[PDB]
């Protein structure tokens, strides 16, 4: 019922408000995304938005969302669904 | 000692096994050798549990599985403290301990072994002033609890110990700059998929429930409020009573208003027979209870002492008459109690309702005495449905007409009186409050004066709350939409989108659609293009020159033949296979199809598009403006092109070639073809390499009795040489030439001189010359101020962009005296003046009653100067309409001399943008 | 995972009008374009060797 | 600055306070995201040829917001990649949020003060990366060049530069990961921030570093002495000398060409050609001292501030000055986005954030 995550003090707390929500396939969430945690922080900070990821619908499912600015969000989603979509063809 | 204090704790409160837990127990370890915090503040929404995360970090201490390191862990909790009494971290200390002064003594041997785990921190923001206080450093010294607590915050005290805090996300804006490298971690409540899971379950199947569905779960304010457990059993609870209640129920069941309306009215009813009032004691109560949440939320507070309650003459008892559902919720073991709504969004319902049932008596006599309004302004603007309203006249037994309704419909008229075009911003928050309202009437009266609007899409609710209140802007006759990324690439999203497009495609006062930045796929041009045949469809205007539509282009070729009172096509900077241009073409030439301008900037033309569009020039079309500008036009391109226009069967009457690469060959081919044309009137052949052979046979075509041509645009094209002459001469025998322009041309004053002897005949008929950026000086102003005393048809004159200087204005000032002129407009802008030529400027000012408007911008004014031209500007006689200043460029004194001269003359508008009004189709070529 | 090879890197914050073009960084020294793997560690990998290759 | 959301919340607080006792308007666009003003830009005479669309030169400045830094203003930057601005004065930094929609701001970010209590410990300085990564600080009686790592998950001090027993006068930094200062003894060290190693040492006549630039491997300096030496990085040897008429107050560089901007003490703008290092042109003279000066991102404008009341943009190559907009005393400092959307001015002790209309 709880989920806990770090803010970096450079992200405002006025866009934690709206965030963005997409899904896609587990399997293709962990070959994209993957787990280092410090690859994810620096692609955080070039796109100035978070990213999560939370397993949903027995893991056949992810629930990814991102905070940030309409254009930041805009610009992770669109990196991730290029990167998504390379590894479906 | 220690093992006793654990006991205790377990008692009272009664681990690590989990994922979440583990980062906070080692978010207490080195980040990169260089770094380890002291410092942990978790935030979040209200009712998310963090109080709960607290305690559990506690008892795990005393468990024996978190912090093991710790040698103390302590717990405070901000609610139960009074702040404003006196005494010492040590008196604080033991009250947890039993009384073990011993060790109490001993826990302070020792600091970089403690813990202080601090609740609900952000209670205190109201005392936390913007002002300094006392730095404590000792822990025995007698200092207000807020004092102890601002000391520990900033480590002055106690330097060495760890901390962790816990507060809402509107109580950081103080904080962060109070506490000393922290580490933010954000605790987050129910999922999403949770979330929409849980609200799914409780619509009703026989209605449309996913509209209603779909509305509730696409609306951030409302969904992210519900995280929070408690808020989403409330919204069930709401939906399942508006179930309950059949056709009992007549308010909305979309609105987060509509909901708690219905909660918190089902309950006062209970009491009641059927349809019936409250006791004056029981609207006593509401009322106090209503100005006791409205004063929390104006000051910063969210917790209420038995003080506060005797103020609104409230009781817990009374309360829990009144409604069954025991609102104020009573928190503090101590012999002092303390009181907190059941949630911080049912504060915000009652400080709104307050507005509502201010007015309906003198209720004062009764009682003895940002991003946080942001709730109750929702609220309030959801509390002004008449359903709603109903059921307060039903209970207090009177009319309820807030006076608060005409103040939120001031504020949106206020929105769209805008001088300089309407925020979009604005707008759409607008849009937002009042879709909350859900009145048809209060609604279509605030958005009455909406005559240009401009969104912003970026989510689905901004389609949903567009189409409600677009329906309502009747006098709407421009609009202009941007959506970047949400239709780009391939449903809730086409169904709201074609909502969106048939709500345009029905307004009959819509002239002009413009789309922005969009980036459309080819669904939704089609989705667009099928809503805009709709027979009632007024549309004229249509633009594509910043989006990007390529993909679905062939789905305006057919929208080109049936919507009959479309007019103007822009589709610059979009790229013009020969595909694309075949199939325009044949839509342009239906006989159904009224399109008479057509731009095509920027479109990469090639030559066998340049042979269709000479094809389509000839044949029977209502075409009359053609604009080709920035396309390279070859020599084979402009010979189908003059082939074209030399045919009698051509009516083309407008052309703009600017920046088409036309060379010497290229210009000679079109004014050769240009003899025999008969239709042309404006010509535009800016930024292209003319010559002195090319002037001359321009002058040569000019000459011929049947032509037409009425304006002329050469801007960036002459060169310093005779070239001069030939128009000097062909000005002086010409009636109906009116407009030229030769903008960043080398004139200079030995050409300048024969412009103006050339327009000093009374044969001549010319009424705008535009002289910007044309090399002048101050050696021509004599001939200049002689033409201006003479003619009498010249009515433009911009010498922008030339160093006339001081001298120069004071020679050219004494032609703008004499009562002979016919001079209305005189652009002034960039010319070197200074504070020396403001007397002569003046003068011609006070003494001109024809002069109408003025360029002084990109000039060196001093004080006086400025002083002296207000002065002038406030003569009775003076006339001018248009002035062109930037006000903010100007000490105080200054601009309240201009606020005065806008004041004495209100039809003056003083702005710097002065190429924006044109009132005689001025920029027809740069559109 | 290194911190260092995206400092030498930029991403502009205006989207790309064609989307296949989105997952690309600029380096700050030379201009040229690197990207379009398909996954976060392979793009960092690929920074940090054409740092080496071309400029250190 | 006055705005409608401020209009409504305003209202509904005076009726509430009204409620309680006895017992068009013209509105300014918001700086939307911290990112930008949507808005329409000024009408043109003339249009533009293919390649001179992005020559674009500002009409006016509209003032948005103040930050209300207590203590007189000595440096201000700021990022347009992530929306900060850094307030500087003796005492500490502070750290502003371009996105909290207000037009009066007061809380800031954080504030960093220095590790040294600041009885005769005082900052004069301030700097910030071109990739918006790190922070430098220096000033008097400090142990070295505070560095600060702005990309952490929280705001810390990273390292120091050892500059014991010095001055620091001005800050430079280069993208090849060198850190560069001035002293007033006239000495510019050459660390390396990977290793904080003392790399170069290049001693000059006292308080001749006042002013630093650099570019390519040269190092051009600029103070009281009055002339204009350059440094070689990779030689170490001054390889030019030109002298002035008056001091030399303030320095700057072209980003697109080879023009190199001074501002000298009597009040006039000099350019000096980098490469040619012949020609010297002079512009028109201001009534009073130069204090900063700044190239646009395009380098077809600059600004410049000074001891008078008004803040100058001038045009390239001519030195035309366009327009001017007063303050309240002597402008120290300013700052430019590198999107060129934003200005940020710092007068006694509060800093105004403008917006640049086009
Ligand atoms: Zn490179």
């Amino acid at each position: 019922s709880l989920r806990l995550r770090t803010r970096p003090w450079w992200f405002p707390i006025q866009e934690v408000s709206n965030p963005l929500v997409l899904y896609m396939e587990a399997w293709v969430a962990e070959r994209v995304i993957g787990t280092d945690q410090a690859e994810i922080s620096e692609i955080e900070w070039m796109c100035q938005a978070l990213l999560t990821v939370d397993s949903v619908n027995s893991g056949n499912l992810a629930e990814i969302t991102i905070f940030g600015q309409p254009s930041a969000q805009t610009r992770m989603k669109n990196i991730l669904l290029n990167m998504a979509a390379w590894h479906k063809e | 000692d220690l093992q006793d204090y654990k006991a205790h704790v377990i008692a009272k409160f009664d681990h690590y096994d989990s994922p979440e837990m583990k980062l906070l127990s080692d978010a207490f370890k080195p980040y990169q050798k260089t770094f380890q915090p002291h410092t942990i503040i978790l935030h979040g929404r209200p009712g998310v549990g963090k109080s709960a995360l607290a305690r559990s970090i506690v008892l795990g201490w005393a468990q024996g599985k978190l912090f093991q390191k710790m040698s103390f862990v302590i717990f405070f909790s901000v609610r139960e403290i009074k702040w404003t009494e006196k005494s010492s971290l040590a008196q604080l200390i033991a009250k947890e301990c039993p009384d073990s002064w011993d060790l109490v003594t001993k826990i302070m041997s020792q600091p970089e072994r403690l813990l202080f785990v601090i609740d609900g921190l952000d209670d205190m923001d109201s005392v936390l002033q913007h002002d300094d206080m006392t730095l404590s450093r000792d822990w025995k010294d007698e200092q207000p609890i807020y004092i102890l607590m601002y000391s520990l915050l900033r480590k002055a005290l106690l330097p060495q110990s760890f901390l962790i805090i816990t507060t809402r996300n509107t109580g950081l804006e103080k904080l962060k700059s109070m506490v000393v490298s922290p580490l933010y971690i954000l605790v987050e409540g129910l999922s999403a998929s949770r979330r929409s899971q849980l609200v799914l379950e409780n619509i009703s199947n026989e209605s449309d429930r996913i509209q209603v569905f779909h509305s509730l779960i696409e609306n951030h304010q409302l969904f992210d409020q519900c995280q929070a457990p408690s808020v989403c059993s409330l919204v069930c609870e709401a939906l399942q009573l508006q179930k309950k209640l059949g056709k009992r129920c007549t308010l909305p069941c979309q609105t987060l208003t509509g909901l708690y309306a219905t909660l918190v009215f089902h309950q006062l009813t209970l009491k009641r027979p059927s349809q019936s009032a409250l006791s004056q004691e029981e609207q006593i109560t509401l009322v106090g209870l209503c100005m006791m949440a409205a004063e929390g939320v104006w000051t910063m507070r969210s917790v209420f002492y038995d003080d506060d309650l005797k103020n609104y003459s409230l009781k817990e008892s009374e309360i829990l008459a009144l409604f069954h559902m025991n609102i104020l919720l009573q928190v503090g073991h101590n012999s002092e109690q303390c009181y907190v709504f059941s949630h911080l969004s049912l504060q915000d319902f009652f400080a709104a309702l307050y507005y509502v049932l201010e007015g309906l008596e003198e209720w004062n006599q009764h009682f003895c005495f940002d991003t946080r309004l942001l709730g109750m302004k929702r609220f309030l603007f959801g509390l002004m449905n008449k359903d709603i309203l109903k059921t307060l006249e039903v209970l207090f037994e009177y009319p309820v007409i807030p006076t608060v309704e005409q103040k939120l419909q001031h504020w949106v008229s206020l929105i769209a009186q805008q001088v300089n075009g309407t925020s979009p911003m604005d707008t759409l928050d607008a849009f937002y409050c009042l879709f909350e309202s859900q009145d048809e009437e209060f609604v279509g009266g605030a958005l009455k004066r909406f005559q240009e609007v401009w969104l912003l899409i970026n989510q689905k609710m901004d389609l949903k709350v567009s189409s409600y209140c677009l329906k309502h802007c009747q006098n709407l006759k421009a609009i202009r939409v941007d959506i970047r990324d949400l239709l780009s690439v391939d449903p809730l999203l086409m169904e709201w989108w074609g909502n969106f497009c048939s709500v345009l495609g029905s307004l009959r006062n819509l002239k002009e659609l413009d789309l922005g930045d969009s980036i459309l796929s080819q669904r939704a041009m089609k989705i667009l293009c099928l809503e805009l045949r709709n027979q009632s469809c007024r549309i004229q205007k249509l633009t594509f020159k910043s989006a990007e539509v390529v993909s679905g282009l062939k789905h305006l070729w057919k929208l080109l033949f049936s919507n009959q009172n479309l007019k103007y096509l822009n589709l610059g900077n979009t790229p013009m296979k020969d595909d694309d241009m075949k199939l325009a073409c044949e839509a342009l030439k239906h006989p159904k199809c009224s399109v008479e301008t057509l731009r095509l900037d920027s479109c990469e033309l090639t030559i066998i598009g340049y042979e269709m569009i000479s094809t389509l020039l000839i044949s029977t079309t209502r075409l009359k403006c053609l604009s080709l500008a920035k396309n390279r036009v070859g020599v084979k391109s402009m010979i189908s092109l003059g082939n074209a226009l030399s045919s009698s069967m051509c009516l083309l009457q407008k052309l703009i070639l600017d920046n088409c690469g036309l060379t010497p060959a290229s210009c000679h081919l079109l004014v050769s073809a240009l003899f025999s044309n008969q239709n042309l009137t404006h010509l535009c052949l800016s930024n292209n390499s003319l010559g002195t052979e090319g002037v001359q046979q321009l002058c040569q075509f000019l000459r011929n009795p049947e032509c037409a041509l009425q304006r002329l645009i050469l801007n960036h094209c002459n060169i310093v040489d005779d070239a001069y002459g030939f128009l000097a001469m062909r000005l002086a025998n010409n009636t109906k030439l009116t407009h030229l322009s030769l903008t960043m041309n080398p004139v200079g004053d030995g050409a300048m001189k024969l412009l103006c002897e050339a327009l000093k005949e009374p044969t001549c008929y010319l009424q705008e010359l535009e002289l910007v950026d044309c090399q002048l000086t101050q050696n021509c102003c004599e001939d200049l101020a002689c033409m201006i005393t003479t003619t009498k048809h010249l009515k433009s004159l911009d010498l922008g962009n030339n160093a006339l200087g001081d001298k120069g204005v004071i020679t050219l000032c004494e032609g703008l005296k004499q009562s002979s002129s016919s001079l209305r407009r005189l652009g002034l802008g960039a010319c070197k003046l200074t504070s020396n030529c403001c007397e002569a400027l003046s003068l011609a000012i006070s003494c001109n009653p024809h002069l109408n408007s003025l360029n002084l911008v990109k000039n060196d004014f001093s004080t006086s100067g400025m002083l002296k031209l207000c002065s002038a500007f406030q003569c009775p006689v003076s006339n001018l309409g248009i002035i062109g200043l930037w006000k903010q460029e100007y000490y105080a004194r200054v601009r309240r001399q201009l606020e005065e001269v806008e004041f004495v003359k209100p039809h003056v508008v003083i702005d710097g943008d002065w190429y924006a009004s044109d009132e005689d189709d001025r920029n027809w070529w740069k559109n | 995972s290194y911190s260092e090879a995206w400092g030498y890197f930029h991403l502009d914050p205006a989207q790309p009008r064609h989307r296949m073009m989105s997952a690309w960084a600029t380096c700050r020294l030379c201009g040229l374009q690197v990207g379009g793997l398909p996954n976060f560690q392979m793009w960092t990998r690929a920074l940090c060797q054409h740092l080496s290759d071309v400029h250190l | 600055p006055q705005f409608c959301q401020g209009f409504l919340i305003q209202g509904l607080w005076e009726l509430f306070m009204d409620s309680r006792q006895k017992n068009a308007d013209k509105f300014l666009k918001p700086l939307s995201w911290g990112s930008e003003v949507l808005e329409s830009s000024c009408n043109q005479p003339s249009t533009a040829l293919w390649q001179l669309e992005r020559f674009t030169v500002p009409q006016a400045l509209q003032k948005v917001r103040v930050l209300k830094h207590q203590e007189l203003l000595l440096v201000v930057a700021v990022s347009s990649f992530t929306r900060h601005v850094f307030t500087c004065s003796q005492s500490g930094i502070k750290v502003w949020n371009l996105v909290n929609q207000v037009a009066e701001d007061r809380d800031p970010e954080s504030h960093l003060k220095c590790s040294v209590q600041d009885n005769k410990v005082y900052l004069r300085t301030c700097l910030l990366s071109s990739n918006s990564r790190t922070l430098f600080a220096g000033g008097y009686n400090l142990p070295g060049v505070i560095v600060w790592d702005l990309a952490a998950p929280s705001l810390y001090e990273k390292c120091q530069l050892p500059c014991e027993g010095l001055s620091c006068q001005a800050l430079a930094n280069t993208k090849e990961n060198m850190a560069l200062a001035g002293f007033t003894d006239g000495t510019v060290r050459i660390w390396d921030l990977r290793t904080q190693e003392i790399v170069r040492n290049l001693k000059g006549p006292t308080n001749s570093a006042r002013n630093l630039v650099v570019k390519d491997d040269n190092i051009w300096t600029g103070g009281l002495d009055a002339c204009l030496r350059c440094w070689d990085l990779r030689m170490a040897k001054v390889s030019l000398e030109h002298l002035f008429q008056s001091q030399i107050m303030s320095l700057a560089h072209s980003p697109t060409e080879d023009w190199l901007l001074l501002g000298l003490a009597n009040g006039q703008h000099c350019l000096f050609n980098s490469r040619k290092r012949d020609q010297v042109l002079t512009v028109d003279t201001k009534d009073n001292t130069i204090l900063g000066l700044k190239f646009s991102p395009n380098g077809k404008w600059w600004a410049s501030v000074g001891m008078g009341n008004f803040i100058t943009v001038h045009s390239m190559p001519t030195g035309a000055k366009l327009f001017q907009v007063p303050e309240v005393g002597p402008v120290r400092c300013f700052d430019m986005t590198e999107n060129g959307r934003l200005i940020i001015t710092g007068s006694r002790d509060c800093a105004s954030v403008y917006h640049i209309k086009y």
